[PDB]
């Protein structure tokens, strides 16, 4: 990651479990028939003026879309992950600092949201520096922790969900990068010690557990920390040597075919 | 380990180092002296090594002026070995034989003819000296 | 880093590097500055003084009255003497004596040249193809398959040499050699065949030190290093010993069941009986006669010099020093256990610190930690006098040890301390400007805190003293769950900090405040527990109104209070207010929460579920799913937003607001 | 060699007299074990400080051996103080956490004050519904 | 074997450490208890550090850290400079 | 499945087969830590177990191993080699009390001469400035009554 | 005499920080290494404050608060070595010896090192030791040439010899 | 006195990272012991700290020197290693 553990909180990915068809109805945005949002852009739609905005909203959607298939090809199904700096709270609280409700529609401007990340993205360096190249690791050490603030600040989400402001939306960005950089870890430090600690009170909670009572049981049977020194001593005689092997379908979605 | 004479030999850092010369050497000491006593309340203990040396260097003021130095320099030139130049610079006199006794180091190092030019340009300069 | 008679000198420079060599007989020669000739000395000269050859020479003294000559003084600051102790009867050496029976076919005697020859360039490239202090293994490989020498060197011959010459073949010259070795309990016995004509194979045939050292000597110097040694540290010429030095009482014991007698150690003893037979060995040197019968004495030597080193080397000795018990050899101290190694290197007692039982209080804040005078009238904590406290420092001496707000111990610039106790007790002493003085404990003043057993990182965090009565310590509640440990009558240790720059580092890291999360799981680890717990659920209920009575009372705890009181929520006949609104006091100003729980509807639809604004909750009620270590748990909240305090002191308002509700709401079962 | 006595507590005896006050590091026998001005050495048995209150008694008698041979009985009251263990008869291992004096109890209602109490965490956990059946 | 490093070209991170912070702390308060000269007026405090931490507060406290990598090199920082 | 598939592969197998030891049920999981515990055993090519006593290494001298225990041997082996311990070591270094590299000791601090040079001014000038004359019987005048230095050395 | 670059470590205590510390630290130097000997570099004489000092470092110290300011200067040192021919001051006359003196260094002239034309005078006036003619008294500076030094205690003490051509009364 | 600092204890200091803390209750406040190593030979010399005499037979030093913070802890185990035959050279900074 190369972050501090203990400054992180588990968040969600709104953009992955999520039906094409509904995907587009939360970021995509045309001018066929819809021009629904010229009823937020108050106060002061353009209109439209020439082109350059109508090509932003397709680009945006270009990359947040790069990201919605991958993941997948990455992640299983889950979508709950922890990452650095709650985003889904520094918008609440932050329509509590400023309120405005849908009556008050967005001060803002399609071209400043996307410019707000780019300046703002790029502010969350934890890799130094250019050195070219050397910005690559940079540039996916943080690649996760990325593809959330292109979908939950991509444009169409700021302007039907929760209305923002150039104050507000500047004030958001602004706890965002430095709750960022204050969560970033050492250089210090022990990250082995610490990290080992940690690993050896899990077992113990489990020790017991897979051993409380407890049965009685049988069929994918091996049990828990009793096993730990097994793998750690890479002993060939491991108990329940086991082992799970998949297969297509076909063969087999079927059953009397497996 | 290295306890010899010679004939150049000993130390090496201290052989790569050059040796000071007497008058030049005193002179140096002055100066540094009148740039300490640029700001001084009044005293300044010279312990017991610089007595000793006061006395020395002025009993062998080789060269009792501040363009004498100089004068000596010009005439040098010629490293040849630190040691054996502030060497001849501070004994004087006279003759060729003489200075390969002193410094056998010399042996084939410089010839004759030369070395009693500069003995001649010494005695003149001693005083001179005026 | 402290003080240590202001030895000044030779400035300091910590160590940097550590250079692991092997003692050498001249060394230890040289080093040693002793003699050593009365074997069985022990001041045995008829009187009670000592000499010539153990006590003093010099050694390094070992009493007050004593400035034993080189240094001092006593009984500390003087390091142990070393000494050798000459020797002329080529001794054994267990230990390293393993290795050097391995090598055997490294050089063959006696011509002393390694075994392969170029060579064989394979063999000979391959042992090299690996770092030193492994290639031992090419070595013994070679040996087990060796066993005769051939012509002589790789002399030229056809001789030339452009570039050359090869001219070589092969591994020198000589013969050998030619007879492998067994090890059979403490002694080297060897095979010599070829054969067919006469010769012998395992059963008898001995060896010597004297003959091994004399070869090894003769080794090349170019091949000392072909080979995993060093011709400047480790030498095999080494291996044996010659010299054997002899280590400062410092190193050793003694005792005085004052009075008469004052025996010794135990231990030692043994080397004074091993002088004992060398003395009674060498002056023999003119004979002579027996002569066959004197080896026979030559041979306790082996083992004495062995059973102080390795009591029991797997070979039946014994040892046996007082009543048939091994005799405390040099290897029993260093890996015990029940010793040094883990013991006196590891895990070290050490010394400004205390214990008691432990007991809980509500009303200290969490960073707070009840330390009972007793105690705190006994530590300390230095302090240099600095100019912003002499007046302030000074009371504190002129009122005394035994006053709490008192010292001990007046340190000065020559290093001397002016015990405050029976010999101080007055004399005015103004103070210095730039020493030191020892006061007692009195206000965080931060100190560490941890329990045995100590997994978590944050079984030793750091509070703020002061200083309760009774005798033990009080601590806050909600920090039991770090230490996994009940008021079952547990005890928990205190290490006070002694320089001010470790003062800081348990203030600015290590503090339970920024400790109240752990990143084995980026969760909280502590949290509302226990009677504050059960309280809040039985009064975050919509069921429970305040009367305006207090209310009132209850809003001295918050502890920082805006002073204004807050809109009722009730106006109606009696002037009410919720459970819900006085409780949501304690918490921040400006943190949101969602934590839509299972059923729950548009409605309310019955307290289900919770949810707070503006630092105010306005839905269903609290319990632990939200005041304990749970994921996006308030606890987790506030942190994190905006960091530990008023943070710290959400746990010092509901568990002082609540604890004190439930005080007069009673509850039980 | 031996100071911080006091050895003023001791008789003519050498031994003392019960019950006098004992406390601190105070000492109650003597010894000595020769060797101008010598030589009496001190084997003596102090008194941990840690300790206190008066002397029982003690009782001289005879060994053999064949000297003499003394014994010395100290009482000290102890009563309770935070942080004394108290248990019932069904492993409620409890310490004492406070001293409220009569007033603050929950005088009620017949009226009497109760003379310890526990809190109720101490037993839907541990289950040891005989605590409260006794 | 050192190799020091560019006051113009510096890698490491502008802002100061959790560790950091620790040892300054640690390091000026020892040096004002050992009655030294103190940098920022003084608010009327008693404790060697607490007044070390009005000092940091300014940034107008001394010291500076020299930052190893481990290359051999390394970066000097100037209280003032962190963050 | 070193032998089989990766050695990138059996990393992850670790993860996995430690997740399945400390989660069923309820278990504090890190993924940083875990994370960390397999990259150590998978970092060095063959499979580094952790068997009482700290993975059977071996390339930081001795002084460090005489710290994971048991010593002896090891001391009495090395010993007659002469193995160099550039004392990276952390065990190896609360060993000799020299200040260890934890964290907060894991670098070093000098001073910033700077700022208490140019510091702040500074408000006054000029006679004090540059005099001599108040009751020292000796003379000054800041720097300038018509004397050098340097050059004289020089030749 | 040689001009050479010599260093010194300065450790300078907190009590002494101020705003000009450059100027303590150089006065710390000229106080703790001018008027000092070492069997290495011999008296140093003095050292050539002014241009020739520099100040690196420095790193202050974890348990003592006392930073190390490392110096390298430039100092006149007086270092003697067997075969050197210098002048020498005497100072004493007696039985034993020649007495001399070159700057601060003692050098001892062995009565056995001096040529047998000069004998021992007791009854003349003021102890001598002439010839032939020439006179050797308490004020005479004479040549000789080192056959041995000898380093005691960061001190320097050697033995010159009369016995080669061109030594001796100057 | 004392307490106990046991090894489990010490591998918490490591966690948070307190070198000073660490380096403070093992070596300071038990321990406290300085000695003066030979720059040459890394050993134990012949030092008073009163006369500035250090002075070594063996190496012939008494001008090269440097000083050592060990836990007489640490010294007797060198020291004990002296008489099994080894040397452990406590080779400081450049003074090596
Ligand atoms: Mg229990
Ligand atoms: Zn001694
Ligand atoms: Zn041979
Ligand atoms: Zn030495």
């Amino acid at each position: 990651d190369g972050l501090d553990a203990t400054l992180v909180e588990y968040q969600v990915f709104d953009s992955l479990r999520l039906s094409t068809k509904q995907f587009e109805k939360k970021y995509r945005i045309d001018l066929m028939e819809d021009r629904s949002l010229s009823l937020y852009m108050e106060n002061s739609i353009e209109n439209d003026s020439s082109v350059q905005d109508l090509l932003d909203e397709e680009y945006t959607q270009l990359v947040a879309d790069r990201e919605l298939l991958c993941k997948f090809i990455f992640p299983k199904g889950d979508a709950r992950w922890p990452l650095p700096v709650n985003v889904q709270r520094i918008i609440q609280n932050a329509l509590q600092i400023f309120h405005l409700e849908a009556k008050k529609p967005t001060d803002l401007l399609p071209s400043d949201i996307i410019n707000g990340l780019n300046e703002l993205i790029a502010k969350l360096t934890i890799f130094r520096g250019s050195d070219r190249i050397t910005r690559d690791v940079q540039n996916n050490a943080t690649l996760l922790f990325q593809i959330l603030l292109r979908s939950k600040f991509a444009v169409k989400r700021v302007i039907m969900e929760y209305r923002l402001n150039k104050v507000a939306f500047e004030w958001i960005m602004g706890e965002v990068e430095a709750r960022f950089q204050q969560a970033v870890v050492s250089p210090g430090e022990m990250v082995g010690t610490l990290a080992a600690q940690s690993i050896g009170e899990p077992a113990t909670q489990m020790t017991l557990n897979t051993f409380h009572y407890a049965g009685v049981s049988s069929k994918n049977v091996t049990l828990g920390v009793p096993r730990l020194k097994e793998i750690l001593n890479v002993a060939k005689n491991i108990k329940t040597p086991s082992l799970t092997i998949y297969l297509m379908p076909w063969i087999a979605a079927n059953m009397d075919l497996a | 380990f290295e306890e010899d004479a010679a004939q150049l030999k000993l130390g090496p850092e201290f052989e790569n180092e050059d040796m000071l010369t007497v008058s030049e050497a005193k002179i140096l000491i002055e100066t540094v002296l009148a740039q300490r006593a640029r700001e001084t309340n009044g005293e300044i203990p010279m312990t017991d090594v610089m007595k000793k040396t006061v006395a020395y260097f002025n009993v062998f003021a080789r060269f009792k002026t501040a363009e004498a130095t100089y004068a000596c320099e010009r005439i040098l030139g010629n490293r040849f070995h630190k040691f054996e130049r502030a060497q001849l610079g501070t004994l004087c006199c006279e003759d060729a034989e003489e200075a390969r006794t002193l410094i056998p180091s010399l042996a084939n190092k410089i010839d004759d003819q030369n070395l009693q030019g500069i003995l001649d340009e010494l005695s003149t300069l001693r005083k001179f000296q005026d | 880093s402290g003080i240590q008679f202001s030895p000044s000198s030779v400035p300091l420079r910590r160590v940097e590097e550590v250079q692991f060599g092997i003692l050498s007989p001249e060394e230890i020669r040289s080093m040693s500055v002793a003699k050593i000739e009365f074997p069985e000395t022990m001041d045995e000269s008829g009187q009670r003084p000592r000499v010539g050859g153990l006590l003093d020479p010099r050694l390094g003294t070992i009493d007050r009255q004593f400035k034993c000559q080189t240094c001092g003084e006593t009984m500390a600051d003087c390091p142990g003497h070393f000494g050798h102790i000459e020797l002329a009867k080529p001794v054994f050496h267990i230990g390293f004596l393993s290795k050097i029976k391995k090598i055997l076919e490294c050089v063959c005697w006696n011509c002393g040249k390694l075994k392969i020859d170029s060579s064989n360039p394979k063999f000979n490239d391959t042992q090299r193809y690996r770092d030193p202090k492994n290639r031992l293994n090419a070595v013994w490989n070679v040996c087990k398959t060796k066993m005769v020498c051939d012509t002589g060197l790789s002399a030229g011959s056809d001789n030339f040499d452009l570039s050359n010459p090869s001219a070589n073949m092969g591994h020198g010259g000589c013969g050998a050699a030619q007879p492998t070795i067994r090890k059979d309990g403490l002694r080297l016995w060897g095979s010599w065949k070829r054969g067919k004509d006469e010769s012998d194979l395992p059963e008898k045939r001995l060896l010597s030190p004297l003959e091994v050292h004399t070869i090894f000597t003769h080794i090349s110097s170019e091949d000392l290093a072909h080979l995993g040694l060093n011709e400047q540290y480790a030498r095999p010429d080494w291996m044996i010993i010659t010299v054997l030095p002899v280590p400062p009482p410092s190193v050793r014991p003694s005792i005085s069941v004052d009075g008469t007698s004052r025996g010794e150690d135990d231990l030692t003893h043994k080397l004074s009986d091993i002088i004992k037979a060398n003395a009674n060995v060498r002056r023999c040197e003119q004979e002579g006669a027996p002569a066959h019968i004197v080896s026979e004495y030559e041979q306790l030597l082996q083992f004495h010099v062995a059973t102080y080193m390795d009591n029991e080397i797997a070979g039946q000795p014994q040892a046996l020093q007082k009543s048939g018990r091994p005799l405390k050899s040099i290897r029993a101290r260093l890996k015990g256990k029940e010793g040094r190694l883990r013991g006196n290197l590891m895990g070290k007692r050490v010394d400004f610190s205390a214990r008691t039982v432990i007991t809980g209080d509500p009303n200290l804040s969490l960073d707070e930690l009840g330390v009972p005078r007793s105690i705190a009238k006994t530590l300390t904590y230095p302090e240099t006098v600095t100019p912003y406290n002499i007046y302030q420092l000074q009371e504190l001496v002129r009122n005394g040890p035994d006053e709490h707000p008192g010292a001990k111990y007046i340190i000065r610039d020559t290093g001397e301390r002016i015990d405050l106790r029976y010999h101080k007790r007055a004399g005015d002493i103004p103070l210095r400007y730039g020493w030191r003085v020892e006061r007692h404990i009195r206000d965080g003043d931060v100190v560490i805190f941890n329990r045995q057993p100590s997994l978590h990182k944050m079984s030793m965090m750091g509070h703020r003293i002061r200083v309760m009565p009774y005798s033990t310590f009080r601590l806050n509640l909600s920090v039991t769950s770090p230490y996994n440990a009940d008021f079952d009558g547990d005890e928990m240790n205190m290490h006070v900090p002694q320089s001010e720059e470790t003062r800081a580092e348990i203030q600015e890291i290590t503090m339970v405040p920024k400790q109240i999360v752990s990143p084995q799981s980026n969760k909280p680890v502590m949290g509302i527990v226990q009677d504050t717990l059960a309280g809040v659920r039985k009064f975050s209920l919509r069921d429970n109104f305040l009367t305006r009575n207090a209310v009132m009372n209850i809003m001295l705890w918050v502890p920082d209070w805006d002073g204004i009181l807050p809109p009722p929520v009730i106006l109606k006949p009696k002037v009410l207010w919720t459970g819900k609104q006085i409780l949501s006091l304690i918490i921040p100003k400006g943190i949101n929460l969602i934590r839509d729980d299972d059923k729950q509807s548009l409605s309310n639809p019955t307290d289900s579920g919770m949810l707070i604004e503006n630092g105010e909750i306005i839905y269903g009620v609290v319990d632990k799913k939200t005041v304990g270590a749970s994921q996006g748990g308030l606890v987790h909240t506030i942190w994190k937003e905006k960091g530990p305090e008023i943070c710290k002191g959400f746990f010092n308002g509901i568990q002082r607001v609540v604890n004190y509700w439930l005080l007069h709401n009673g509850f039980s079962i | 060699r031996m100071k911080h006595g006091t050895y003023d507590k001791l008789e003519d005896d050498g031994l003392i007299a019960p019950g006098t006050r004992v406390s601190g590091e105070d000492i109650i026998i003597g010894k000595t074990a020769p060797i101008q001005l010598h030589a009496k050495r001190d084997v003596s048995t102090p008194l941990r400080s840690t300790e206190s209150g008066i002397v029982d008694q003690v009782m001289v008698t005879t060994n053999q051996e064949g000297l003499k041979f003394v014994k010395v009985r100290m009482r000290s009251t102890r009563i309770p103080q935070i942080g004394d263990k108290f248990a019932s008869r069904h492993g409620q291992k409890g310490t004492i956490g406070m001293t409220y004096r009569h007033e603050d109890m929950p005088f009620s209602a017949q009226g009497i004050v109760p003379d310890i109490i526990i809190n109720p965490h101490a037993i839907p956990s541990r289950m040891t519904v005989a605590h409260l059946v006794e | 074997s050192g190799k020091a490093v560019a006051k113009e070209d510096r890698t490491t991170t502008p802002y100061m450490t959790k560790y950091e912070r620790a040892r300054i702390l640690g390091t000026r308060a020892l040096q004002i208890s050992m009655n030294a000269p103190v940098l920022v007026d003084l608010e009327g405090e008693t404790d060697p550090l607490q007044i070390a931490m009005k000092e940091l507060a300014q940034k107008k406290i001394p010291l500076l850290v020299r930052r190893y990598l481990p290359d051999g090199s390394y970066e000097d920082w100037s209280v003032a400079e962190l963050i | 499945i070193l032998q089989i598939l990766g050695i990138e592969a059996t990393r992850s197998a670790l993860l996995k087969e430690l997740r399945n030891v400390i989660e069923f049920d309820g278990s504090y999981v890190n993924y940083r830590h875990l994370a960390l515990l397999c990259d150590v055993m998978t970092s060095r090519g063959h499979l580094m177990a952790i068997t009482r006593h700290g993975i059977n290494r071996a390339e930081t001298g001795a002084l460090m191993r005489c710290s994971f225990e048991e010593t002896v041997e090891i001391l009495m082996d090395a010993a007659a080699s002469g193995e160099k311990d550039d004392c990276k070591g952390i065990s190896e270094n609360i060993m000799l009390g020299q200040l260890a590299p934890m964290g907060t000791g894991a670098f070093d601090i000098y001073l910033d001469q700077d700022m208490l040079m140019n510091y702040s001014l500074g408000t006054a000038v000029p006679t004090l400035a540059g005099s001599g004359m108040g009751t020292s019987q000796l003379p000054e005048g800041a720097g300038t009554p018509y004397e050098r230095s340097p050059m004289v050395d020089s030749g | 005499f040689f001009l050479k670059e010599l260093s010194l470590t300065i450790s300078l205590h907190p009590s002494y920080f101020g705003p000009r510390m450059q100027d303590y630290l150089k006065a710390k130097l000229l106080a703790d290494v001018e008027g000092t000997c070492s069997g290495q570099y011999g008296y140093i004489i003095c050292v050539l404050d002014s241009n020739t000092i520099d100040i690196d470092k420095g790193r202050v110290v974890p348990g003592q608060g006392f930073a190390e300011f490392e110096v390298k200067y430039r100092a006149v040192l007086w270092r003697p070595f067997r075969g050197e021919v210098v002048d020498a001051i005497v100072t004493t006359v007696n039985k034993m010896g020649f007495f001399a003196n070159i700057g601060p260094l003692n050098v001892f002239v062995s009565s056995h090192l001096v040529p047998p034309d000069m004998k021992f005078d007791p009854t003349a006036n003021p102890p001598n030791y002439s010839g032939e003619d020439q006179v050797i008294e308490k004020g005479s500076n004479v040549r000789l040439k080192i056959v041995g030094t000898r380093t005691d205690a960061t001190e320097i003490f050697a033995i010159a010899t009369m016995k080669e051509d061109y030594l001796g009364v100057l | 006195g004392g307490l106990r600092f046991g090894e489990m204890e010490r591998d918490c200091q490591i966690s948070h990272g307190c070198s000073s803390v660490l380096r403070e209750r093992l070596f300071d406040c038990s321990d406290a012991y300085r000695v003066i190593v030979c720059d040459i030979c890394g050993l134990i010399a012949i030092a008073s700290y009163k006369k500035d005499s250090y002075e070594c037979r063996s190496c012939q030093n008494r001008t090269r020197f440097s000083q050592v913070y060990l836990p007489y802890a640490a010294k007797l185990l060198f020291q004990e290693l002296m008489s099994m035959n080894i040397a452990p050279r406590l080779f400081t900074k450049n003074h090596k």
